[PDB]
């Protein structure tokens, strides 16, 4: 293959990207993938497995992988490492009991292989709500400082609304074209 | 071009398979015109994107039927095919179907198949790479099977087992689908359940298809490079903590096949292809450190 | 969050003041039976033994884990349950219902009313024409034939339970 036809490859798979979105069950997935497209909210149901969407923002092509958070899926997330541009971990606020789990989900995520050269955009998902936890509180619950392999940065939002969802992409997406990008 | 202009016409000819599939006097004019409009698209394939995705559940919706016909059903397969070579597989199964309850009637079509119909070859390849989509899913098979002890005496082949001999069937064959079932051996001896109860079997298999296999016949040969493709595949698609305890048996059966001394220079490739993807598992990924702070993604 | 936790042989209670667009939580409740009337936005009823529970609509999702032998009758858009064995569910679902680890559960329709309910369905921003209370998926068992062993209907005839 001469130098043409191997630029003109660099240049299309450099168009392409990859979102896998990531987190326990019931914290908003599904939701905040619909309201980012612009779907209805009120007819969304739990992924009995795992959804695929594929859009165009800023001329990238953002394909997104919304897998299931359920106990038997997590094993199977694995399944979805390979080719991995950006991580979005979603962490529902209101869960307080079970944020001991979802800090050991997010740290083991982070000893990976294939995922060791890729953005991390945090949600904290469920803002508006009575008691949801503070931004500060769930950095310091899920211990996001003694990351230093990754480029994390937590930012809350709110699908029932769709509020502080196209800062996280347009954050995600800066930090993605900071780096080159190179075949293999 | 700038954006798809025929659309009417490609709509009217998506929709006029169901009197066409019969005689073919009007099936090959149709197939003609679908290729020649295609063909406008070959080096601008992205300018399809946002119409590959309605055409697909045109072709879904006719497949699907249990009243279509085998014709009317291969005939929606070529033009699936020929969708797919246009824009890419990559980029084009990845839009199929993925769900739960499309697991077994799939796999159901792939049994209703004779590979040795030349003329409908194009059922056969397609049908296996939309297996390989539905091998994404985050559940096992044995959850999907149930009970199989509902018959008496004669009892009922799991998924896995049925996957696996579809496979092994395939990746011996001289047709272009041989190569889909390596699609299928990177989705399927790669998942959680199926590597705990196929990939000693598969790789002892792999292993002594290699052994008895020549270089100077032509089914020899065929079996050898499909063994090739399928460990590649492996390799590449699986993980090095569950593929590194066989990389060490593996390059000695690779380097028994003396490829680097045939002269055939496509099972050469595969073997030099085998020998850095074993390499790989026997060190770890690491990062460019110089990253961030030489040039943007872009220019 | 707001709600009880602890207790034994209380009947407990609340009103649509203190339950309008706000999370509930329930934690270690045995023999008891609570009665929401409000419209709570979300509701997760954990670690229940023995327990009627009787909420208004619920605008998002109602989670239950390590739940047995007991009796529900709540609507929202999506349940969630976990580990659950022998538990009546009345439920008026405008999405699905999803099971796992389950064994024993019985699905039943919506009968539950109060007074001021139609004020509360207007606060669930829910739509009252969507039932599929008679289709819920199984994480276990994903045939096509065999149905699911792990939750079925509930006879005409055991739906007449008691609400006191
Ligand atoms: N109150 C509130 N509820 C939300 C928000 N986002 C999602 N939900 C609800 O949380 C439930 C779980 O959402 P779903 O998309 O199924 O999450 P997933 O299936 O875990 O990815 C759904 O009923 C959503 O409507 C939010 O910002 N606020
Ligand atoms: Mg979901």
């Amino acid at each position: 293959m001469g130098l043409l036809t191997i630029l003109k490859k660099m240049k299309q798979k450099e168009r392409e990207l990859r979102l896998l979105m990531l987190g326990l069950d019931n914290a908003g997935k599904t939701t905040i993938l619909k309201k980012f497209n612009g779907e209805d909210i009120d007819t969304i149901s739990p992924t009995l497995g795992f959804n695929i969407k594929t859009l165009e923002h800023r001329g990238f092509k953002l394909n997104i992988w919304d897998v299931g958070g359920q106990k038997s899926l997590r094993s199977y997330w694995r399944n979805y490492f390979e080719s991995t541009d950006g991580l979005i971990w979603v962490v529902d606020s209101a869960d307080r009991q079970r944020m001991q789990d979802c800090q050991r989900e997010l740290q083991s995520l982070l000893v990976e292989e294939r995922l060791a050269g890729a953005t991390l955009l945090i949600f904290a998902n469920k803002q508006d709500l009575p008691g949801a936890l503070s931004s500060n509180a769930i950095r310091e619950v899920l211990e996001l400082d003694s990351i230093r392999s990754h480029h994390w940065c937590i930012q809350g939002c709110s699908a029932v609304t769709g509020e502080n969802l196209l800062p996280g992409i347009d954050w995600l997406l800066d930090d993605i074209s900071s780096r080159i990008f190179t075949a293999d | 071009l700038e954006a798809f202009g025929e659309s009417a016409e490609t709509r009217a000819l998506l929709g006029r398979l169901r009197e066409v599939h019969g005689g073919g006097a009007e099936r090959e004019v149709a197939l003609e015109r679908f290729r020649v409009i295609m063909d406008k698209y070959q080096e601008q394939p992205h300018l399809l994107d946002p119409h590959l995705e309605w055409m697909m559940n045109l072709l879904l919706d006719i497949v699907q039927d249990q009243t279509s016909p085998a014709s009317l059903v291969h005939l929606a397969f070529k033009f699936l095919y020929i969708i797919t070579k246009v824009r890419g597989y990559k980029t084009f199964l990845r839009l199929f179907p993925h769900e739960v309850a499309d697991v077994e009637p799939v796999l159901d079509l792939v049994t209703i198949q004779n590979p040795k119909d030349h003329e409908a070859w194009e059922t056969r390849y397609m049908l296996l790479l939309w297996l390989s989509v539905t091998c994404l899913i985050p559940f096992d098979f044995s959850r999907l099977d149930g009970n199989l002890l509902t018959q008496p005496g004669q009892a009922r082949m799991s998924i896995m087992d049925r996957i696996l001999q579809i496979a092994e069937s395939y990746l011996i064959v001289s047709d272009k689908a041989r190569d889909a079932a390596a699609v299928l051996v990177s989705r399927f001896i790669t998942r959680p359940d199926v590597k705990q109860s196929k990939m000693a079997e598969f790789l002892d298999w792999s292993l002594c298809n290699l052994a008895r296999s020549s270089f100077q016949t032509m089914q020899g040969v065929i079996t050898m490079d499909g063994t090739l493709q399928a460990l590649a595949q492996i390799f590449k698609h699986g993980k090095r903590e569950d593929c590194l305890p066989y990389a060490a048996t593996v390059l000695r059966c690779l380097d028994g096949c003396r490829l680097p001394e045939s002269n055939q220079t496509l099972l050469r490739k595969l073997g030099v292809k085998l020998v850095q993807r074993l390499g790989l598992t026997f060190l770890k990924p690491k990062v460019a450190a110089w990253r961030y702070q030489r040039g943007c993604r872009s220019l | 969050v707001c709600g009880f936790s602890n207790l034994e042989s209380q009947v407990l209670e609340k009103r649509a003041s203190e339950l309008h667009q706000r999370d509930v939580l329930l934690t270690e409740l045995s023999n008891c039976t609570v009665r929401l009337y409000g419209n709570p936005n979300t509701l997760r009823l954990t670690k229940a033994h023995s327990c009627k529970l009787l909420c208004g609509p619920v605008s998002t999702s109602v989670f239950l884990e390590d739940c047995s032998d007991c009796v529900l009758a709540v609507a929202c858009q999506q349940l969630r349950i976990h580990s659950t064995k022998d538990t009546r569910i009345f439920l008026q679902v405008t999405s699905r219902a999803i099971v796992e680890d389950c064994s024993g559960i019985q699905f039943a329709p919506y009968t539950w009313s109060y007074p001021e309910i139609d004020k509360d369905f207007e606060s669930s921003g829910l739509d009252r024409s969507k039932n599929n209370w008679n289709d819920v998926d199984d994480f276990n068992w994903l045939a096509r034939d065999m149905a699911s062993p792990n939750w079925s209907i509930l006879p005409e005839e055991e739906r007449n339970i008691q609400w006191d």
